[PDB]
């Protein structure tokens, strides 16, 4: 294939993503789910792996790894530790919302992906780890657990498959930080939600200290379907190492913001046009658009035009697939003062344990403040930028570069804008 | 801030102890946990105390220290920490908006002013009746539904000045407004019909490979 | 036989497995930069100091927590790990305040002496900087905590040599705070020692306060008779007088520290 | 049917009613691992 | 920390009386060897040094830090004391 998009329904794996058919366990098998679980988990743990690896799954909490050579890692064999899954249900970069549509409309998906995922681990539990804002959320998922474990499906014996297989919920406390995976098994050992150094690797040493796996709700929560309808199923979606489907949030200056699942590598003018109805105003009153979550660089309507969404092809575009997370900025908007939010954004959530994200994000952020009004010289564009390099790749975790990276997106692309407001302020002081 | 002084109101002689059907609540949570690793249920027990009380005091943080045998430094860590602890007395609703740039690219500024016109308060300040607290977060994990905002555990979605009016007005009387977006749409959908999922959901076994 | 191979700077190096770069590093004469390890205490990896060139790689490692591998080159002084020292540096100064003629740590400060050999010989911060509360922990150990940066030390020392909890961080970010949270004396017999592992004057001896100068003192090596087990000590003096008592290392009995008592 | 929100059950949670369904699920549970001791600090 | 002031061996001598001088207060001497410091490379030098020079002396042995074990994942373990409650 060379064109990709235009998704058929049959073909969607969260068909309740608009939460208009039941959630609940019997919904959910209506639609497809827990349908010979029991036989998935029979084939064996490598089975399993294969099919994920076949199925050329990426991570999708936003770093992208190959999900089969991940999940591998734990196929080792036991030595008297147990083996945990966690599931980062932390949902926490700007701009992404897909992983709340799963927890509260396909609860169900997510508990068998645990079940799935768990058996190719050999853990013998999954913590489900999710913000505390999203009580309601995590409310209608113990609930679906409840289902689960009054009909077997999860627990002793689970399925009938003779595994057994526990799943607990806990909530966060309110820290973008804990989204990183490290920092989230952190959290759950009841500290303060900082990143550990690597190595160890959570596979070795992970939570409790012992070998765990972090995978996100979405790359959990697919595994099942690609079980039952295979890898290559799986993989006949999107560009090569781009593969399958994925939840798409076009938020900020379009008609109709939404969620929406498609394939990867559609074209992000196709996905803003056909599903969000175009960007307020027509497209040609585009100016940026942030592709992937608050922490992917921006990209200018130039580059927007023909570029896919997938991967490989954004990373050529000098930015990320991230979340997917589709943020539209029209021309009406302040590009600066909406990147030094952002900024500002980090510098709340940094969690201040390494010293050039403490002490260097906050720096960056005071000198946004500055740039917003034009309160500094042209030569201070260049110190921010080498700034920001001083950040990126030297702390312990990827909040770092996650802040670093929109501040480069915006000298980058905008520079001009960046000179311009300078000038202002200065012929006005 | 984040170094604590005691007040007749706050320090460690302030009453606070778990009901005897929290007691109950906390023997489960901490049975989530491997034996030997109840620091582990902090968090949930830390949060399960601002729900009884609806903040935390000293009094309460050295609870949750002595039951679940944590020093008491590691319990002020975790609750200094986390931004969704109240180290100091709220008001019986948080509305809490989200000004994250996706939510400030959808207007969430009018939100915020309409919010403090009505109840004529600052953003951080209490009401003199004790009723509202007003603060900003961050990306609430709603951005699709922006502008937006939280009131306890409650999320309500697509505001606009009019809307959040009538919420307060409804909390104000004591009624309790349904929660999710008010623009029409019911969850995350396209406004102006689904641009997909419209077909019947295929039932079970469609599509399973063959050997399965 | 289970010894491996490593590179320094292109010299082979024999190391026992698990032995951390820094220490590979050590063993051929050369010391990392650091600020949060402390090889008596447990492994932090938190101020990036340390970080250092791996050749062929093209991220940058913790010296002190990263375990070398069989093999690797470590490039102690290429120009990728100058200019990470170099940001380290910056940003550990960017807050840091312009005290070091009323600190007691001037002249002995391992941020000053780290500054002159490893960072930049000026300034490109325009902004203004944090400023911190004092916390008053007792008698013994001034705490001046603007001058802190967040190295953890401290409450390492204090949970793991000395067994009290009640050191710890509080708030995140830029804002986080080494402190007890709560109003609370540190009064331990080992508590004086944080005032030797503190690399800055953050914490310092309060009797000590204002009286002397590092490079004015006359360092006597003797020994300590407040107890039995002939602790080693350092006893400084300046024209004729005691100023002040410091540990001296003797791994067989007081490894590096010293009581309050004999402090 | 594909034109009612069928997830309105969140309307009537209320402050306990996650804990209560934790608590509920307590007896579903496997037996929980060990590492031996009562704690790091023992 | 830093290390770089232990690589040489050092010889002093015996430290004798000051005593405040009346007009100022000053610090008074006469030994004329209480500032005398010497360097050398080795042990040996310094011992051939003092011999010649006919100064008995006294010979401490080098102390070395002797090598540790670091671990970082050890701050994390399932079952051991070393697991550490803060970061
Ligand atoms: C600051 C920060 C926040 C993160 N937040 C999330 C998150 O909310 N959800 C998520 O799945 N991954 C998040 N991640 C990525 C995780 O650390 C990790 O890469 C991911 O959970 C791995 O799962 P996957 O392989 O399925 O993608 C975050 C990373 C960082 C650095
Ligand atoms: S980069 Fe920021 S969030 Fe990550 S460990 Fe360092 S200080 Fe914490
Ligand atoms: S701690 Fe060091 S750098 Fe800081 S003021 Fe004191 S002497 Fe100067
Ligand atoms: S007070 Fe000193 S030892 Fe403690 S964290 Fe701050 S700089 Fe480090
Ligand atoms: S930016 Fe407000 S909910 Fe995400
Ligand atoms: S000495 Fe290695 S990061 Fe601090
Ligand atoms: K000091």
């Amino acid at each position: 294939k060379t064109s990709f998009g235009s998704l058929k329904d049959e073909d969607r794996i969260f068909t309740n993503l608009y939460g208009r058919h039941d959630w609940r366990l019997k919904g959910a098998q209506s639609r497809g789910d827990w349908y010979k679980t029991k036989e998935i988990l029979l084939k064996g743990p490598d089975w399993i792996l294969g099919e994920v690896k076949t199925s050329g799954l990426r991570g999708r909490g936003g770093a992208g790894f190959p999900t089969g050579l991940k999940w591998s890692f734990m196929n080792k064999p036991s030595d008297g530790r147990p083996k945990y899954l966690v599931v980062n249900a932390d949902e926490g970069e700007p701009g992404t919302c897909k992983d709340r549509e799963i927890i509260r409309h396909d609860p169900h998906k997510l508990v068998e992906g645990c079940l799935v995922g768990g058996r190719a681990m050999g853990a013998r539990a999954a913590y489900i780890y999710i913000r505390g804002e999203f009580y309601n959320e995590a409310s209608n998922l113990q609930v679906a657990i409840r289902e689960a474990y009054e009909a077997g499906l999860i627990g002793k014996n689970a399925c009938g498959s003779g595994y057994d297989f526990d799943v607990f919920v806990v909530r966060g406390a309110g820290a973008y930080i804990c989204g990183e995976e490290t920092a989230l098994i952190e959290s759950i050992e009841g500290k303060q939600g900082k990143p550990r150094l690597k190595p160890p690797f959570p596979a070795d040493v992970g939570v409790f200290g012992c070998p765990t796996t972090v995978a996100n709700v979405e790359t959990v929560a697919v595994s099942p379907t690609i079980c039952r309808r295979g890898g290559a199923w799986f993989a006949s979606f999107g560009r090569e190492r781009n593969s399958g489907t994925k939840l798409f949030n076009i938020s900020g200056h379009v008609n109709n913001p939404c969620t929406v699942e498609e394939e990867m590598s559609v074209p992000l003018k196709e996905l803003i046009e056909k599903h969000a109805g175009g960007v307020t105003g027509g497209w040609d009153n585009l100016l940026a658009v942030i592709p992937g979550g608050s922490s992917t660089p921006l990209i200018p309507k130039s580059v927007c035009e023909t570029v896919l969404m997938d991967f490989d092809a954004l990373i050529q575009a000098q930015t990320g697939l991230g979340t997917a997370a589709v943020i539209v900025m029209d021309r009406s908007t302040d590009i600066v003062k909406a990147i030094a939010r952002l900024i500002e954004f980090y510098k709340h959530e940094s969690c201040g344990q390494c010293t050039p994200c403490r002490e260097g994000v906050d720096w960056m952020n005071k000198v946004m403040a500055r740039f917003v009004r034009g309160d500094a010289r042209p030569a201070e564009i260049d110190s921010l930028w080498e700034i920001s390099k001083q950040i990126e790749g030297h702390t312990i975790c990827a909040l770092g570069d996650g802040a670093a990276w929109p501040v480069q997106g915006l000298i980058r692309h905008f520079r001009p804008e960046l000179e311009e407001r300078m000038q202002q302020f200065a012929q006005q002081h | 801030l984040f170094v604590h002084r005691d007040t007749p109101e706050n320090n460690p002689e302030t009453p606070f102890d778990f009901t005897p059907e929290n007691y109950k609540r906390i023997e489960a949570i901490v049975k989530n946990y491997p034996e030997g690793h109840k620091a582990a249920a902090v968090l949930p027990v830390l949060d399960l105390a601002q729900r009884q009380n609806g903040w935390l005091p000293i009094s309460a943080m050295n609870k949750v220290a002595e039951i679940l045998q944590v020093p008491p430094m590691r319990v002020y860590e975790v609750a200094t920490f986390y931004t969704m602890y109240n180290r100091k007395p709220v008001g019986k609703y948080h509305i809490q908006v989200c000004t994250t740039t996706p939510c400030m690219l959808r207007n969430s500024d009018s939100i915020l002013e309409a919010i403090q016109k009505k109840l004529g308060i600052k953003v951080g300040e209490t009401t003199p009746d004790k009723l509202f607290t007003l603060i900003e977060v961050e990306c609430l994990g709603a951005c699709v539904n922006a502008p937006m905002v939280q009131i306890n555990d409650n999320y309500y979605e697509d505001l606009t000045p009019k809307d959040i009016e009538e919420i307060i007005d409804e909390l104000k009387a004591g009624k309790i407004p349904k929660p999710g977006p008010r623009s029409g749409r019911f969850s995350c959908e396209p406004a102006g019909g689904l641009t997909s999922l419209t077909e019947p959901p295929k039932g079970p076994g469609f599509g399973v490979q063959a050997g399965l | 036989s289970n010894l491996i191979e490593v590179f320094v700077d292109g010299q082979s190096v024999m190391v026992e497995p698990g032995t951390t770069v820094l220490q590979a590093c050590e063993k051929v004469g050369m010391q990392i930069p650091r600020f949060c390890y402390h090889e008596r205490l447990s492994v932090a990896g938190n101020c990036r100091m340390c970080l250092v060139e791996i050749e062929k790689a093209p991220k940058v490692v913790a010296a002190c927590a990263m375990p070398v591998m069989k093999g690797w080159n470590i490039l102690t002084n290429s120009e990728k790990t100058k200019k990470a020292r170099e940001g380290v540096m910056e940003f550990l100064l960017a807050n840091h305040p312009l005290d070091c003629p009323i600190c007691d740590q001037g002249g002995e400060c391992d941020l000053q002496d780290q500054s002159m050999m490893f960072g930049s010989d000026r300034s490109r911060f325009l902004e203004g900087k944090r400023a911190v509360e004092d916390k008053n922990i007792g008698p013994l150990v001034k705490t001046i905590m603007t001058r802190c940066i967040q190295c953890t030390r401290c409450i390492r020392f204090a949970s793991e040599i000395a067994g009290v909890d009640d050191l710890g961080t509080t708030g995140r970010g830029n804002d986080m705070q080494v402190g007890t949270y709560i109003e609370k004396m540190f009064m331990s017999e080992l508590s004086g020692n944080i005032i030797d592992i503190c690399p800055v004057g953050a914490l310092t001896s309060k009797p000590y306060a204002f009286t002397a100068r590092p490079w004015e003192t006359r360092k006597t090596e003797s020994i300590d008779v407040m107890d039995a087990v002939g602790s080693n000590i350092v006893v400084s003096t300046r024209t004729g007088e005691v100023m002040r008592i410091l540990p001296r290392m003797h791994e067989d009995i007081n490894e590096e520290w010293i009581s309050d008592k004999t402090r | 049917d594909n034109t009612t929100y069928k997830n309105l059950q969140h309307h009537d949670y209320s402050t306990y009613t996650f804990l209560d369904l934790n608590l509920d699920l307590s007896k579903f549970r496997m037996p929980q691992p060990s590492s031996g001791r009562e704690s790091p600090r023992h | 920390s830093g290390v770089n002031n232990t690589k040489k061996w050092k010889m002093e001598f015996d430290t004798r009386e000051r005593w405040e001088n009346p007009l100022m207060g000053w610090a008074s001497t006469a030994d004329p060897l209480s500032n005398l410091v010497l360097t050398f490379s080795t042990k040996e030098d310094a011992v051939a040094f003092a011999e010649k020079n006919g100064w008995s002396y006294d010979v401490e042995e080098r102390k070395v830090p002797k090598p540790k074990s670091k671990s970082y994942g050890a701050n994390f373990s399932w079952n051991k004391r070393t697991r550490v409650s803060t970061k």
